[PDB]
């Protein structure tokens, strides 16, 4: 009966989960655990090049707490 | 090369330039300035105008050349062309040549060589883009401006149904 | 035919745009914002005959601010002889200019 | 047309002008010359036949080439500037381009090609609004940037224009025709002048538009667009060709007539700068514009041509026509050579 | 740079999948002008350059000077208005409405 | 690893494509008393497979069009416009994360009109030509209540970020303070999709030259629109819960709910005769472009008067 | 609900801003330090660079004015690799 | 024209402030208010002098006075502010909304301990 | 100068060239008039990026708005024309020459 | 004035909506109690940074801390 179309809104609805959930886990790989940083102003990319000079490994993902202060 | 990157889209630029400027068809020509508002817009970019870039890509491309092509699919339905191609396009690559191999040049104003990466500023904006808080201050500064060019717009309304109508 | 409407009914038409150094949005300022400022202050009421020998020195340099052609000149000439030595082996460059030193802050 | 859009039409034609003499920036410059042309493009297609199609094709390919040559000066001013203020230019290549946009939108030659073409197409009434409000906003411009026009440019249009718009009115029997290349000499009367005293500039712009407007409300009062028709104007209208007769002869600039106020003074000008040659070249030049007038006062007032039988029908019925301030026009441009110090009013 | 590269991606993948579908099956042997089309074109590109005024409004929202941006939007949004109106009352919507 | 994420993203649009195919036979088979395709695959999973390898051997129709190069071109500019549409789309997070997202979409869709003139006049057939100026001169006019419309909804948003789309929405959907606008933009975008009721390219009162291949491409391209058009108007006006250590319930969400419009528009699709192309160009020009004009002096007065001016960053 | 959200959206992004506001003086005196390390770095490279050149004055400017100019990015930059070149130039508009 | 001047190597060398901006915007609000007056002093002599030579040694205070607020914190409430920048941390954007609690434990320990 | 100048300036100058070197139709001119434009956008749009003028960043889209109006009036024109004769040649505008 | 409303409203609701809509965007603004606070929330938002003043002596308004009590407050956005 109508549960007939279902199968195939399974199969399309799987394959419209598939890359949100694909960038997702790709930037929680890609930047240490963590959501990409967003910079759409230049204040936000000016902080994350800071951190990526900061962290000494040149990523700017790594972050550095008090112990790298004395 | 990739720090050449605003000079080699110019270059695509010029070529799309003499591309439809040779003039071999109004449909052709039509697509060749389409490439040269793509890469014009990626120029625009590439110096920090997402907005004016997207400008060319809506309102250039979008709204103007679809009306050039739509109107020339309505009204349409060689050794002259490929020379003149030929022609613009050695100009532009012994520019291109001269520039490179002097990293100065002198056509009619003098020319650097150098990527056009040199002439940029080195700090940031804070929490704004410069150029949309200026395209934003045409509703606060801009109050003549605005009203002369939805004048013009108007009044073009008007003349383009004046002309067309033939009474 | 200058018609100096604005100024006989005290608005501002296009007075805004007209220099970098107008009130920006913001208080931005323009890259050649005391260059301009400058400029435009030696070259004021004195007419613009008196201007072009008077205000010379300051117009070249926000010209220069403008457009940097003596900068990208010099820099030609740096980056030149640095390639120059380069290719006749008689310098290296530092480990600071060549990306091994982790940067300041 | 619907008068209210005619109206509103010419309105935005006297608004694009109005913005171009009011305004500081070169953007609002480049907008009134662009609000200009898209308001006076109907104007030109008022009468809708192929003629008048062709001419505003032309008319809109050469004012739109003129401006964006313009907006390609304003964006190398401001390269080498930094700024918009309507003003000198602050590089040679930019002057060049405005000289060159400038002359074009006057229809200076060599690029005055466009001016007897589009002004035989269009009526006689948007040939009036082409060949005298179409002149002020480019002159304005003119006017403010003449610390930076070049001297051999401005004086080689001027001359160009001079003496091409003297040998091209000599081949005419259209009326049209005639004003146009009239007015391609006058404009290098006023751009001769330009560099010099700004004032004179003005003058003559002030006198050529009264006996322009003084011509082509005498050609509209009468409907002549040829000179055999005006040369039936004697049977119809006596008066009028009385008042063609001296205002053609003001035209070349016979004294005591008020057209000879303006090249006098230009003389005057010229002469205090040590120029003789140029100015004496371009009076003597100036002497082709007064053969086709004459050409023109000797078909029209001086003789009686051959009329029709038809027009005893015309004997019947007065001119309804609004001759609007013909006869103020005629005054002001025949006796006004008593009060030529009366031009210190435009200092 | 990654914006780029996926415009080459899917430029790349729309040409394969353009190339596959002119030469995989090769294996196998085997007007008269409109005036209203144009008019609605004009009309398109006048009130899209009208749009093109109308989109910094988000921006132009933020500023201090509101009474005066809010006349100029409202101002620019009636405008448009009066261009569809006068193309209303003057039949140029018609048949094509 | 990028290049991972953008295959990840453009592939599953051709597979969800390729089985929308059968979403809409079968849902069109049971809202006209039938079945759909059951026979091929089980439950008929198999008849977009079957479909795809008969139209990719199927014999070409061999034109002789009056340009090759822009008849290669419309369906490479179709394919590459509607993948192009999805990259900046939130969900939860954007493959580009761009800060003007909604105006590159706007621009990229009105670059779409190229492949349809394209098309119709690399065809040989005048009528083809007339059929095609006709689909341009539809989108265009829908094109403006899409700009218009979507800058009124973004006068609540405060920038043109897709992604802050989803913070605007975190109280209430947006199609509470925007239905009228949610309505009209859902007919326009159904509209620009030469969609039923308004698919005039499939009624007897532009691009039949191509062979069965490129019209599949074209094809394929036109529900990559169509489900994208969804998906943005599912983000524009029914935005989802968004945890930020738990993603996958925004796309669970976002998901459901573009599936759900996907099939309004095959409901909207089985119910309804077209208009006639006057009908539809009095629907946008008279009915669609004043309401819009209204609602966009409502939306940028409404946040000044009620202090609800969003932010920009 | 919109004018309740919008109205907390603004105080929240008055806190983001005070925040960029209380940390921009230690960035300040960071990119201070970071351009003069750069320009002094310039400098005496040129030094060691410019010797054969007659006429050359190490570090001359090209300004008549003695007022600091702010450095320009081939000022910065141009004696340093590729790769530093196109992050510090073209980071921000290629991000994302 | 003239020789530039600039200062030495050894004149630009400072104690640097080694965290990361989610350190630093977890620290924001009473980093200024606690180091509120180099810091105000540094800006001052910034936009009055126009020139970063003729600002170093203030420039040097508020790189001095930032350590000592970041020791003071890792002295008492280290572990509190280290649950709230992770927390920070975490997001693209960085919200402060996201992480009120930990803000509410590091606000309380530093209003008690400090 | 900066070396794309060159590139955007030379643009202007070939699309100069080909609007003042007609083949035979109107349209061609058309393009080439919009190419002019185009390049002249580009280029103030360079200079107010590269300046950080802020506020003559809306100058270009004016410069935009004002150009494909007066496009739009172009290809009025070049209807009527085309609604005169059949095509957009340039060489049936020819009789304004008597 | 009503039956021609009611005319209007029978024949043509879109247009009657639409100048409804338009005729509510230009003048409730004027109206409404909460325009003022557009403007305050506008200009209390801070974009730039708060440059000091140089101390001369007499400044009693301007504070010496942000956490004085004089300066401009923002309790009335906390609050509204
Ligand atoms: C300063 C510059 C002024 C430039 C001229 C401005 C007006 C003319 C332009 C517009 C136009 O055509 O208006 C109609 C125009 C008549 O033009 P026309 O149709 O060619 O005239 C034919 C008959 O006059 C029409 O006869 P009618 O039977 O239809 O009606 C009779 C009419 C009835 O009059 C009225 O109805 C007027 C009363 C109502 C006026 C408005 C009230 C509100 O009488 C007149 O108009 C008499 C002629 C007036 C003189 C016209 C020229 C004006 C002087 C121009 C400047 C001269 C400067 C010389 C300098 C030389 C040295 C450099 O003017 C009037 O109707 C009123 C003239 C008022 C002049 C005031 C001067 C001082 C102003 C301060
Ligand atoms: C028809 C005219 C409609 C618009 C009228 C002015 C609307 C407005 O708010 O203007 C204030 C605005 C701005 O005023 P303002 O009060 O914002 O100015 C203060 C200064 N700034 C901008 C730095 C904040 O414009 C003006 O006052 C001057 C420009 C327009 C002047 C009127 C031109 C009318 C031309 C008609 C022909
Ligand atoms: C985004 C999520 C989904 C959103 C909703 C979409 C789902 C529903 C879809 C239904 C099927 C649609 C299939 C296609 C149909 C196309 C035809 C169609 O709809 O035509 C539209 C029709 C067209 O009208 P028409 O052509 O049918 O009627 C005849 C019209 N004249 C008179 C001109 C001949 O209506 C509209 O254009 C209305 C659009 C929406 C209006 C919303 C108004 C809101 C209320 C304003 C205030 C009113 C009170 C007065 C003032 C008060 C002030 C305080
Ligand atoms: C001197 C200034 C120009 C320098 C560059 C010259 C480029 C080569 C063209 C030379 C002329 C060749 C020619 O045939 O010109 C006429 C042609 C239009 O005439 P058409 O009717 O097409 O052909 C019949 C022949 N008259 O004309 C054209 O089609 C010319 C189109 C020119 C487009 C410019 C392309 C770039 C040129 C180099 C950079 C400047
Ligand atoms: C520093 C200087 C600043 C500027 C100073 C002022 C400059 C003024 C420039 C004058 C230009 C005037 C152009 C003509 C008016 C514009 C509108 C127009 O053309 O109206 C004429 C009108 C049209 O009639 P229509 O129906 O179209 O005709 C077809 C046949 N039925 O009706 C007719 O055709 C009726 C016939 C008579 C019309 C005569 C109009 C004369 C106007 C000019 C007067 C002289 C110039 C002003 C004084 C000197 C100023 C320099
Ligand atoms: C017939 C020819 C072939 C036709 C088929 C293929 C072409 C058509 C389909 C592709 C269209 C390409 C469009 C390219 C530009 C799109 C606009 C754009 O880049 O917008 C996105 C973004 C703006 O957002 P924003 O967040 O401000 O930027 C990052 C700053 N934090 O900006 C950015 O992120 C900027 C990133 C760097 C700059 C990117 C420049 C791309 C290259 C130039 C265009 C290439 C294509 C030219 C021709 C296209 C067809 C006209
Ligand atoms: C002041 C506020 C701002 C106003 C400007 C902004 C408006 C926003 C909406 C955009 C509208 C743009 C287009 C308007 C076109 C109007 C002309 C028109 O449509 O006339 C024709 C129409 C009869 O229709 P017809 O020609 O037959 O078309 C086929 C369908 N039958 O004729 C009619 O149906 C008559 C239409 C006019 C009367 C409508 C009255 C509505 C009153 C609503 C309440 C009062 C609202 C306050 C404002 C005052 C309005 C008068
Ligand atoms: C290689 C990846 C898939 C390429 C595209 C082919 C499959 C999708 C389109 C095929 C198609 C299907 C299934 C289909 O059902 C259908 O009828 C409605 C079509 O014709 C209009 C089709 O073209």
């Amino acid at each position: 009966m109508w549960f007939e179309v279902l199968p195939g809104i399974a199969v399309m609805g799987v394959c419209l989960f598939i890359p949100g959930m694909a960038t997702a886990r790709i930037h929680r790989f890609s930047n240490g655990g963590r959501e990409k940083r967003v910079a759409h102003y230049s204040y936000q990319w000016y902080l994350m090049e800071r951190d990526r000079r900061v962290s000494g490994v040149n990523r700017y993902y790594v972050s550095k707490g008090l112990e790298n202060i004395d | 090369m990739m720090t050449y990157i605003v000079f080699i889209l110019s270059i695509i630029f010029v070529m799309g330039f003499v591309g439809f400027s040779s003039k071999p068809s109004p449909i052709y020509g039509g697509l060749g300035l389409i490439v040269s508002g793509g890469v014009g817009c990626g120029i625009v970019l590439n110096f920090g105008g997402s907005f004016l870039g997207l400008m060319v890509f809506l309102i250039y491309l979008g709204g103007m050349m679809v009306v050039f092509g739509y109107t020339t699919a309505m009204a349409t339905e060689n050794k002259v062309v490929l020379g003149t191609f030929i022609t613009g396009l050695l100009m532009e690559f012994l520019m291109v040549y001269y520039v490179l191999k002097d990293k100065e040049v002198e056509i009619v104003f003098k020319f650097n060589g150098m990527g056009d990466w040199v002439i940029y500023d080195t700090g940031d904006s804070g929490f704004f883009s410069e150029e949309a808080m200026g395209i934003a201050a045409l509703y606060s500064y801009g109050t003549w401006l605005v009203i002369v060019t939805g004048w013009s717009l108007l009044i073009g309304v008007v003349v383009i149904m004046e002309i067309t109508r033939g009474n | 035919p200058f018609f100096d409407v604005q100024k006989k009914l005290g608005v501002d038409l296009d007075h805004w745009m007209t220099i970098q150094s107008a009130e920006q949005p913001h208080r931005i300022p323009a890259r050649c914002h005391a260059f301009e400022k400058e400029w435009i202050e030696c070259a004021h009421g004195i007419g613009s005959i008196r201007a072009e020998k008077e205000c010379k020195i300051e117009f070249e340099d926000f010209r220069e601010c403008l457009l940097r052609q003596k900068t990208m000149k010099r820099l030609n000439a740096i980056k030149r002889q640095r390639d120059k030595l380069i290719k006749e082996g008689k310098y290296t460059p530092p480990p600071h200019h060549s990306g091994q030193e982790d940067l300041r802050p | 047309m619907n008068p209210i859009i005619l109206i509103i039409i010419l309105m935005t034609v006297m608004l694009g002008t109005i913005i171009v003499m009011i305004s500081t920036h070169w953007l609002l410059i480049w907008i009134g010359f662009e609000m200009n042309m898209l308001a006076i493009i109907p104007i030109m297609m008022k009468k809708h036949n192929p003629r008048a199609t062709e001419a505003s094709t032309k008319y809109f390919l050469t004012q739109s080439t003129a401006s964006m040559l313009l907006m390609m000066a304003i964006i190398i001013n401001l390269m080498f500037s930094g700024q918009w203020t309507v003003m000198k230019l602050f590089n040679p290549m930019a002057s060049m381009l405005m000289t060159m946009a400038l002359a074009m939108k006057l229809g200076m030659a060599p690029f005055h090609f466009w001016v007897p073409e589009v002004t035989q197409g269009i009526p006689l009434s948007s040939g009036l609004i082409l060949l005298t409000w179409q002149k002020l906003a480019p002159m304005s411009v003119l006017y403010q940037i003449l610390p930076s026009i070049n001297l051999d440019l401005i004086l080689t249009l001027s001359i160009l224009s001079i003496t091409i718009g003297g040998w091209g009115g000599l081949n005419q029997t259209q009326l049209r025709k005639i004003m146009a290349y009239s007015s391609i000499a006058h404009m290098g009367w006023m751009t001769a002048v330009l560099l010099y005293n700004p004032t004179m500039t003005l003058l003559n712009l002030i006198i050529y538009i009264i006996m322009t407007s003084t011509m082509f409300t005498l050609f509209m009062a009468n409907s002549t667009t040829t000179t055999l028709s005006l040369s039936h104007t004697w049977n119809k209208a006596p008066i009028m060709t009385i008042l063609v007769l001296i205002t053609l002869l003001s035209m070349g600039g016979l004294p005591p007539l008020s057209g000879f106020m303006p090249k006098w003074m230009i003389i005057q000008e010229m002469t205090k700068n040590d120029s003789i040659i140029l100015p004496t070249l371009m009076a003597i030049t100036a002497l082709l514009n007064l053969y086709f007038y004459m050409r023109l006062t000797y078909s029209t007032a001086l003789t009686m041509f051959p009329s029709t039988n038809n027009m005893k029908m015309k004997w019947q019925f007065p001119t309804t026509k609004r001759m609007t301030l013909l006869p103020t026009m005629t005054v002001l441009s025949t006796m006004l050579l008593p009060l030529t110090p009366i031009l210190s009013i435009l200092e | 740079m990654n914006l780029m590269i996926t415009l080459l991606t899917n430029f790349t993948l729309a040409t394969l999948l353009v190339t596959i579908a002119f030469w995989l099956p090769q294996l196998n042997v085997y007007l008269p002008f409109s005036m209203k089309f144009f008019l609605v074109a004009i009309t398109f590109l006048l009130f899209d350059l009208e749009i093109a005024l109308l989109l910094p409004l988000p921006w132009a929202s933020q500023t201090t000077n509101l009474n005066t941006m809010l006349t100029m939007a409202l101002l620019l949004i009636f405008l448009l208005a009066v261009s569809l109106a006068y193309e209303w009352t003057q039949k140029g919507l018609e048949w094509t409405e | 690893m990028f290049m991972i994420n953008v295959l990840t993203l453009i592939i599953p649009i051709l597979l969800a494509v390729a089985f929308l195919t059968l979403v809409e036979r079968k849902v069109l088979g049971y809202m006209q008393f039938r079945k759909g395709p059951n026979v091929v695959g089980p439950y008929g999973l198999l008849q977009p497979i079957a479909d795809a390898i008969k139209l990719f051997i199927k014999e070409p129709l061999r034109p002789a069009t009056s340009s090759i190069s822009m008849f290669i071109l419309a369906p490479i500019l179709a394919l590459t416009l509607a993948l192009t549409m999805w990259i900046p789309l939130p969900m939860p997070y954007p493959l580009i994360n761009m800060n003007l997202g909604v105006l590159f979409m706007l621009a990229m869709s009105s670059l779409a009109v190229y492949s349809i003139l394209w098309s119709g006049w690399a065809s040989n057939s005048k009528y083809a030509l007339i059929g095609a100026l006709r689909a341009v001169a539809q989108t265009i006019s829908y094109e403006v209540t899409l700009a218009i419309i979507l800058l009124s909804v973004l006068l609540m948003n405060g920038s043109f970020t897709l992604s802050t789309l989803i913070i605007t929405q975190e109280q209430v959907w947006l199609i509470f303070p925007a239905w009228p606008l949610a309505m009209m933009w859902f007919i326009s975008t159904l509209a620009e999709t030469n969609r039923a009721p308004f698919d005039l390219t499939e009624g007897e009162s532009f691009n039949v030259e191509y062979a069965a291949g490129p019209f599949a491409l074209f094809f394929m391209a036109e529900y990559a629109n169509i489900i994208m058009m969804n998906i943005f108007t599912t983000t524009l006006f029914l935005g989802a819960f968004h945890n930020p250590y738990m993603p996958e319930l925004y796309t669970i969400n976002f998901t459901i709910k573009s599936l759900l419009l996907s099939i309004t528009f095959l409901w909207i699709r089985a119910s309804y005769p077209r208009f006639r192309y006057d009908q539809l160009m009095h629907l946008l020009w008279k009915n669609f472009l004043p309401l819009t004009l209204a609602l966009c002096m409502w939306h940028v007065s409404l946040p000044i008067l009620l202090s609800s001016i969003p932010p920009q960053t | 609900s919109m004018m309740r959200w919008n109205r907390e959206r603004r105080r929240l992004q008055i806190e983001d801003f005070e925040a960029r506001i209380a940390l921009m003086p230690l960035l300040q005196a960071e990119k201070d330090r970071r351009v003069l390390q750069m320009l002094r770095e310039n400098l005496e490279e040129e030094a060691t660079i410019m010797k054969d050149v007659p006429g050359w004055k190490v570090g001359e400017s090209v300004f008549h004015t003695t007022r600091w100019v702010t450095p320009m990015m081939g000022e910065l930059y141009g004696l340093r690799t590729g790769e530093e070149i196109l992050s510090s130039t073209y980071g921000f508009i290629w991000y994302t | 024209p003239g020789i530039v001047e600039l200062p030495s190597l050894e004149d630009l060398k400072v104690q640097e402030v080694k965290v990361s901006s989610s350190v630093l915007k977890a620290a924001a609000h009473h980093y200024g208010a606690q180091c509120d007056k180099p810091n105000k002093e540094f800006m001052l002599c910034r936009w009055e002098e126009k020139d970063p030579r003729r600002c170093l040694e203030e420039g040097k205070l508020v790189n001095q006075c930032a350590l000592e607020f970041f020791r003071q914190i890792k002295r008492h409430c280290a572990e509190p502010f280290t649950e709230y920048w992770t927390c920070i941390d975490y997001s693209g954007l960085q919200l402060f909304r996201r992480c009120r609690k930990e803000q509410a434990q590091f606000d309380k320990c530093v209003l008690d301990k400090l | 100068m900066s070396l794309v100048y060159m590139n955007i300036m030379m643009a202007f100058t070939v699309s100069l060239t080909g609007l003042l070197m007609y083949r035979s139709h109107l349209m061609s001119s058309l393009l080439c008039l919009e190419g002019m434009m185009l390049s002249l956008f580009i280029l103030a749009t360079l200079m107010i990026l590269n300046s950080h003028f802020t506020l003559a960043s809306m100058m270009p889209i004016i410069l935009l708005v004002f150009a494909a109006c007066e496009a739009a009036l172009g290809l009025s024109l070049l209807v009527m024309v085309s609604n005169t004769y059949g095509t957009d040649y340039v060489q049936n505008l020819n009789l304004l020459q008597c | 004035v009503a039956a021609f409303l009611k005319n209007v409203w029978a024949k043509e609701p879109v247009l009657v909506a639409s100048f409804a809509i338009a005729g509510l965007a230009v003048i409730l603004p004027t109206l409404s109690p909460y325009t003022k606070y557009s403007l305050m929330i506008n200009r209390a938002t801070p974009y730039n940074y708060p440059v000091p003043l140089r101390d001369d002596g007499n400044m009693p308004d301007v504070p010496s801390h942000p956490q004085d009590p004089q300066g401009p407050s923002l309790e009335w956005l906390k609050r509204l």
